């Protein structure tokens, strides 16, 4: 077995620096190079850079020059990626991945990333989700303008489970996410009573209970 | 070296899936199941790694590589990326069920607190429409609308096995009060005739 | 630049010259014309075409050598191997530098020599019928039409049939 | 000065042997995951950084010399000889070296242990009646505890002497604890003997002998070994560096000081311009 | 003392360019530490090399010492250890109850065993016995195991190995 165990989730603040560690197991760290790959939440994989274990030469995307540093600790079979001057858009899951070439070539030109770590969620921002009612049948809640993606929406947490559609969140020119949660209701029940939506946002620690 | 590939291949279990990355300059194919680290499944350009079923295959023409998944099922459906450094755009694999139904259109006017924010985003909902291929157009005082509608579709229901779309468009308060009526019609594959629903701010 | 022809009294290269390396431009009653001297150009090209195969005939073929990269630290033997390889690299780097400098200097002197040789040959053809103006150009003191000019370029110029007119024009 | 490389090793005209996960010594000894390299020949053995050992923990005194001579020979052709070990148990195995589902060992080595309750003084001989050198790879087993020593070899302290007419080589195994490697605190020390034509090999041991199963046919030629992670490609190139194959039209190169084949000389300068024309004097 | 392959140790120590010594916690159970001698007089009393620990029998027994130190740092560690060659068998058994000790120092990759010899040698500063100095480089992520049943001049720690522009020169200028 070959495994790359990464650190825990980091919750930072803009302008700070973060350090993600990747403990390799089942092989010698200096036998393989290590690429670091970012995935913003729902925005596809983004290559961050590459560390050549056994001689320490790096290769960074020009977007990350100066504000990212990759190092290794051969004693503990660990590799560190440190990102300085953190920004809001750096909120992402970071993966360490094993690449083969270290001697004679830069491995990532010719070899794939066969083994990946579990990823660390480095979230550097927070924004509360603004909840708006949706009444015209059907009725729902529009969750708008929250930066960290994971947000759950319930309806009394046990009341509405059928007919509820939680549309996946969407990007924006502002960089914030927004989704909707709508349920169909009998035409009689819409005027007699109104239901309540509970919007839970763990990174912002914000829970807004709103009717219709 | 920009890599491109055709996104959002939607299909039922048990048939062909082809994804096409056109290198503009060693392309490897990775699968990311939902909520999991990406997994390498095509090394080299056509080579398979250890533990990846023979169903997956790769093929290279002069500058276009294609990944073929055969007899796909739940675990074969994921987000697929090509890599050469640069990644591809990403193509989602979704399961499809064979049930056809008509869209159910609802229109909800913008909220008052949404208005005072100035971003009077309004959403049109299409419920239980099938199939996936159903473009939806907004009508702005009977005029073309583009560049502001964001569409989001829910995956196949567990039992209903259909789709539901919400399209939201936002505009500044300085210009939202200038239009006053909007519609959202479907160019449905099932329904040739678009269904119009309009609402006036009154 | 030992002879002072190129970057010397010639003072200027001809970017309109693409036929050869060395050539003539003539102005007479008929009009301006230009040609290239194939013999001098071929001499220079022949003396330049090799010039590296004559010192380094081919790549020597080496198959099994000492190790030149080491993981651990041994001591005497590793130090000796590193010293041997570093000495070889320094000596060959010096050889490359000196060879390139020497060959470049000789090539410059060679091309300048071919230019001067063409100039002297042309002057010797024009025994008393022409005068060197000092900028690499000859003033010919007689009616010299296109056939005359091509005879000069050809090498079959006959100074005797123009000598009377040329002397009459020069010394009055 | 040639300063760039394609990044790939051309597989012609030289016989390139890509060693996937295997080092030359592991392929020589017969590491199970190296079994595909049996009887292989090469002009250049390309040894990858991902190579690892997955057999009994061993140790080669003068590892570099054995690696160099095996690489220079350029072949792993192994001839099994009839060695008569009387009074000992052959084909010893271990779970650190798992060939298939069960325990195993190096395919080119024979782990002899006591038979019944005795371990006699083994005294065997093989003459070299061929006209080529024979390479014999043998070993000495260093146990971790005295109990293990006496359980495998009844003698409290064995020794192994391998000798020819011209030279001899004796090893006294040591009993001590060592770092845990793949489950074991014991070791194997690998030694080699070259038996020249017309010579004799005598192996006399009273314990801790990892006997040879035969000889490797030694050869002389253009063979070598290289440490490189560059991929192999289908193409023609005479000069190979760890960075890949490079053209040898230029007299000098700045890619790598490690080279194989008809290669340009390595220099410290990244560029050297040779004038192939006259001195350039433009107008104005 | 006596260094087999003296030139290699001198070269590598000079190349490292530092004598920075880190004391490690070595647990020697059942032996007497800090052995000394009058040939090595530190101050007024007997002494020894400051970077070496001369272990002798405690009470009337000398157990099989078996110690370990892992290298969890990202630099090489240089360990200088020794083997004490006594002059007479009486001295051997008076310091080490075993009639013939041995010292094995090993890592994951390599091992090194020394059998001390008992013999008379030229008189040097009052002694016919010797110390043989050996060294081990423990790379990052490796382990040092010292197993000895007699005649061990144990290390007190490691020297921090470095790479740079350092060297040694013989000169009276
Ligand atoms: C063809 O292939 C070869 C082989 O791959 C290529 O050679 C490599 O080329 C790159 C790019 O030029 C070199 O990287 C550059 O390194 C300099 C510093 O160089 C010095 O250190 C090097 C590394 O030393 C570590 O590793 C060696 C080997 O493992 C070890 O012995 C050392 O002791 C040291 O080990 C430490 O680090 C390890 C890894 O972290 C740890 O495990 C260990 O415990 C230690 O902590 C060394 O190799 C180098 O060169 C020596 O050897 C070469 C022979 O190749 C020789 O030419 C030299 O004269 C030396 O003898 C030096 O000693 C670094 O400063 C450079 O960084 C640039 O870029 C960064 C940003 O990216 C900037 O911040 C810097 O300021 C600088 O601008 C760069 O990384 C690499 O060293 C070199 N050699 C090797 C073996 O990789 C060659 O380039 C290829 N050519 C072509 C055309 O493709
Ligand atoms: C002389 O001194 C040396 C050095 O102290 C001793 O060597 C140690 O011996 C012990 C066994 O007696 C070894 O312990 C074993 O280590 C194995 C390796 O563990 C490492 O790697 C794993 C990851 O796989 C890490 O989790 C772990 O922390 C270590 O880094 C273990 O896998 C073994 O576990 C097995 O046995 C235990 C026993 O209870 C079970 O609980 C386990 O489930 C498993 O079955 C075991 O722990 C130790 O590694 C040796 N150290 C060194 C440096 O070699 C000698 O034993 C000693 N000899 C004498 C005669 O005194
Ligand atoms: C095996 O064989 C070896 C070689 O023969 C023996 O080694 C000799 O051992 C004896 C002791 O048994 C040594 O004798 C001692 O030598 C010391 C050095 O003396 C030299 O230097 C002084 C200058 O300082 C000169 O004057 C002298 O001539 C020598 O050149 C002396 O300092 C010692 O003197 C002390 O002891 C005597 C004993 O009576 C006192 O009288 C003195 O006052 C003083 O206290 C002593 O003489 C001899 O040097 C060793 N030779 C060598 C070559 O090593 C081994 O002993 C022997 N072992 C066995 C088991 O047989
Ligand atoms: C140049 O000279 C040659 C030989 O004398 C002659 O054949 C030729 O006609 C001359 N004129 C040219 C080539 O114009
Ligand atoms: C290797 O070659 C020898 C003879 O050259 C032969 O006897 C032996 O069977 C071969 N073994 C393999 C595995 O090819
Ligand atoms: C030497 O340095 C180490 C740490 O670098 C320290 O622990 C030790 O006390 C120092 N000793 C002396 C004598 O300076």
């Amino acid at each position: 077995q070959v495994q790359l165990v990464q650190s825990g989730a980091e919750v930072k603040k803009p302008g700070a620096s973060v350090t993600v560690s990747c403990q390799v197991s089942g092989y010698t760290l200096t036998s393989y190079g290590l690429s670091w790959v970012r995935q913003a939440p729902g925005q596809g994989l983004e290559w961050v850079g590459w560390i050549n274990t056994y001689d320490g030469q790096t290769k960074y995307v020009k977007k990350f020059q100066g504000r990212v540093t990759m190092t290794t600790h051969t004693g503990t079979n660990t590799a560190y990626m440190e990102m300085k001057s953190l920004r809001s858009d750096d909120t992402a899951v970071y993966y360490c991945a094993r690449v083969e070439g270290v001697r004679g070539v830069m491995g990532f030109h010719y070899y794939p990333m066969d083994v990946w770590g579990q990823g660390t969620m480095v979230t550097v921002s927070s924004k509360g989700p603004s909840v708006f009612p949706l009444a015209p049948a059907a009725l729902g809640c529009l969750v708008k303008d929250y930066f960290p993606e994971p947000v759950t929406v319930s309806w009394n947490s046990g009341a509405l489970t059928s007919g509820v559609h939680t549309f996946p969140a969407v990007l924006q020119s502002s960089g914030l996410y927004s989704l909707s949660s709508v349920v169909t209701v009998p035409s009689s029940s819409l005027g007699t009573q109104t239901y309540i939506c509970n919007v839970n946002h763990k990174p912002s620690n914000t829970k807004v209970d709103k009717k219709v | 070296s920009v890599l491109t590939q055709p996104p959002s291949v939607s299909g039922a279990p048990g048939q062909r899936v082809t994804i096409s990355c056109t290198g503009s300059s060693a392309v490897h194919w990775y699968q990311q199941l939902p909520g999991t680290a990406p997994k390498l499944l095509i090394s080299g350009n056509s080579n398979r790694p250890s533990g990846v079923p023979d169903r997956f295959s790769g093929s290279k023409s002069g500058t276009s590589a294609s990944l073929a998944i055969t007899g796909l099922q739940a675990e074969d459906e994921a987000d697929y990326y090509c890599q050469s450094s640069v990644f591809g755009g990403g193509t989602k694999l979704t399961v499809l069920g064979r049930t056809v139904a008509a869209p159910s259109v609802f229109i909800f006017p913008p909220s008052d607190e949404q208005l005072k924010s100035g971003t009077a985003s309004v959403v049109c909902l299409l419920n239980n429409f099938y199939p996936r291929e159903a473009k939806v157009q907004w009508k702005v005082d009977n005029a073309l609308q583009s560049g502001n509608s964001q569409e989001s579709v829910t995956e196949q229901d567990s039992k209903d096995s259909t789709y539901s779309l919400s399209s939201t468009l936002t505009l500044s308060k300085a210009d939202y009060e200038k239009h006053k009526v909007y519609a959202c019609e479907v160019t449905h594959q099932g329904l040739s005739s678009p269904v119009t629903k309009s609402f006036n701010r009154g | 630049g030992l002879f002072g022809a190129i970057a010397g009294f010639i003072e200027n290269g001809w970017e309109g010259m693409i036929d050869g390396w060395y050539g003539f431009r003539h102005q007479n009653s008929e009009g301006t014309g230009q040609a290239a001297d194939l013999k001098s150009t071929q001499a220079a090209i022949d003396q330049i075409n090799g010039k590296l195969n004559r010192v380094i005939e081919k790549t020597n073929e080496k198959f099994h050598q000492i190790e030149k990269e080491f993981s651990e630290v041994e001591g005497r033997i590793q130090d000796l191997e590193k010293y041997v390889e570093d000495t070889k690299i320094d000596l060959w780097s010096y050889n490359a530098e000196l060879l390139v400098a020497l060959e470049n200097q000789h090539t410059i002197d060679l091309t300048d020599s071919e230019m001067n040789k063409l100039f002297e040959k042309t002057r010797r053809q024009l025994r008393e019928n022409a005068e060197d103006m000092g900028n690499g150009c000859f003033k010919i003191y007689h009616k010299c039409d296109n056939a005359c000019i091509e005879s000069i370029r050809n090498g079959t110029y006959d100074h005797d049939v123009y000598r009377d007119e040329a002397l009459n024009n020069r010394f009055q | 000065v040639q300063s760039s490389s394609t990044g790939k090793i051309c597989n012609n005209p030289h016989r390139i042997l890509d060693g996937i996960d295997c080092t030359l010594i592991d392929a020589l000894l017969g590491d199970p995951h190296c079994d595909v390299f049996q009887n292989e020949t090469w002009d250049l053995f390309v040894e990858r950084s991902k190579a690892f050992s997955n057999c009994y923990p061993y140790d080669v005194p003068d590892y570099a010399s054995l690696r160099s001579l095996v690489a220079s020979s350029g072949t792993l052709e192994f001839i099994t000889e009839g060695f008569t070990w009387t009074g000992v148990t052959q084909n010893g195995g271990s779970n650190a070296c798992k060939r298939g589902p069960g325990s195993g060992f190096f395919s080119r080595l024979n782990w002899l242990t006591k038979s019944g309750s005795t371990y006699p003084v083994l005294n065997v001989t093989m003459p070299n009646n061929d006209n080529f050198d024979k390479l014999y790879i043998w070993g000495v087993h260093h146990p971790s505890t005295n109990q293990e020593q006496t359980s495998l070899y009844v003698q409290a302290s064995g020794r192994v002497t391998v000798s020819t007419r011209r030279s001899q080589q004796t090893i006294i195994p040591n009993i001590g604890s060592r770092p845990w490697v793949r489950g074991l605190s014991s070791r194997i020390s690998i030694y080699w003997t070259i038996v020249k034509p017309g010579d004799v090999l005598v192996i006399n041991s009273n314990g801790n002998l990892i006997a040879p199963r035969g000889y490797f046919k030694m050869r002389t030629g253009k063979s070598s070994i290289m440490r490189s992670d560059a991929p192999i490609d289908t193409c023609i190139s005479e000069c190979i560096t760890p960075n890949g194959s490079i053209p040898n039209d230029k007299p000098f190169q700045n890619v790598n000081k490690i080279t194989y084949g008809a290669c340009p000389k390595y220099v410290k300068q990244n560029t050297l311009k040779l004038a192939t024309g006259m001195r350039n004097v433009p107008e104005k």
